[PDB]
């Protein structure tokens, strides 16, 4: 996260972390909706342009977590994954489009003061919240600059940016599964994701309900808080049938 | 029948269900606020 | 004030990503 401030304890209890055992690093962000799905981009877990097809034994799942490095005693919970689902029509040949990819957990994860599910949302939800200038919030353990890495969880608010503009800032084909987020150049204010945020949520809190709920994922970029470009966000409403037959039918 | 999720889910512990606010969540809720 | 993204649900070329200096 670029531009963002350390997240408050328990700010983010949905915040997932992917975490490769061998090397040891920081994959990507993700999320949780249930006590027993994690969501995340598809492109967390298959890229072949960048060499990357992981399986379910390749990955740690750490939740409830906030320092990116030290164990966090009776705090934290780690889940290993028994079941990954890429979305079949995801594009990696191109475009990220349909960029999301569900996990299932092994074990059900308790739930804590730390550790709480992100709500999806309904139609009435997204259509009063997807709206150009509102703003959403982005989490995660990423990179602070395009060229270090954070100690403890960073957070930004972005707001989300019309459609024409997104699409005149990127020379990528933008499709109704995305959108994108961020401060234009005369706005003054600055913030994006950037590496290793990939996969975490794009979180607004419903002023109808107190509810938060999980509208985007960390999709991609073109560098990280670069003036006149914006990052763009896995449309979660439109993939949420995807969403509900996977966990539906395979939960 | 999952739908949109957890019966809870959305209710932060530490926040929502203390009826505490966090440090900028006032910015997201402004900003949901049309302009003239 | 202006949808930013469009409501409803995906029902079922150009430039790679990787291509793009910087793409992360
Ligand atoms: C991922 O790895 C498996 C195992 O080698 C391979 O069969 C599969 O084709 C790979 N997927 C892609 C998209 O390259
Ligand atoms: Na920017």
């Amino acid at each position: 996260i670029v531009e963002g401030s350390d997240a408050e304890i328990g700010m983010s209890p949905w915040q997932v972390m992917l975490f490769r055992k061998s090397p040891q690093e920081l994959l990507c962000g993700a999320s949780l909706i249930s006590d027993r799905w994690v969501l995340t981009a598809a492109h967390c877990l298959l890229y072949p342009p960048w060499d990357k097809n992981f399986t379910e034994n390749d990955l740690l799942v750490r939740i409830g977590k906030h320092s990116r490095t030290r164990y966090e005693r009776n705090i934290e919970k780690i889940s290993m994954l028994e079941k990954i689902y890429i979305h079949p029509r995801y594009n990696w040949r191109e475009n990220l489009d349909r960029d999301i990819a569900l996990m299932k957990l092994k074990k059900p994860v308790a739930f804590s003061d730390y550790i709480h599910p992100v709500c999806l949302p309904d139609r009435e939800t997204a259509a009063s919240l997807l709206q150009a200038g509102y703003k959403g919030r982005v989490t995660g353990w990423g990179n602070l600059k395009e060229t270090g890495q954070p100690s403890v969880l960073q957070v930004v608010n972005l707001p989300i940016v019309e459609r024409p503009v997104c699409k005149d800032s990127t020379r990528i084909r933008i499709t109704d599964n995305m959108f994108c987020a961020g401060y234009k150049p005369d706005e003054g204010k600055r913030g994006d994701a950037c590496e290793g945020d990939s996969g975490g949520p794009f979180v607004m809190k419903s002023p109808f309900n107190n509810r938060w709920y999980q509208m985007g994922i960390v999709s991609w970029g073109e560098g990280c808080d670069r003036d006149g470009k914006y990052g763009f966000y896995t449309h979660v409403f439109r993939l949420k049938k995807w969403i509900q037959k996977v966990i539906d039918q395979f939960g | 029948t999952f739908g949109s999720g957890e019966a809870d889910c959305g209710l932060r512990p530490l926040f929502e269900k203390k009826s505490l606010e966090d440090k900028t969540e006032r910015e997201l809720l402004e900003s949901y606020i049309d302009g003239r | 004030g202006e949808p930013g993204a469009p409501i409803d649900y995906d029902e079922y070329g150009g430039t790679p990503l990787h291509e793009i200096p910087g793409i992360r």
